[PDB]
């Protein structure tokens, strides 16, 4: 699910299942 | 920076990592 174009809450939504319990940064800059 | 590397172009489990705590 994460090799594709993710925008806004797609891209927010795939850092929080891929990093789960680590946490993440989202800086869209 | 992420936008430009998931949104703009297509994203990689490799570069989500990179964001992760």
């Amino acid at each position: 699910f994460v090799n594709q174009h993710l925008c806004g809450s797609h891209l927010v939504e795939a850092l929080y299942l891929v990093c789960g319990e680590r946490g993440f940064f989202y800086t869209p800059k | 920076g992420i936008v430009e590397q998931c949104c703009t172009s297509i994203c990689s489990l490799y570069q989500l990592e990179n964001y992760c705590g």
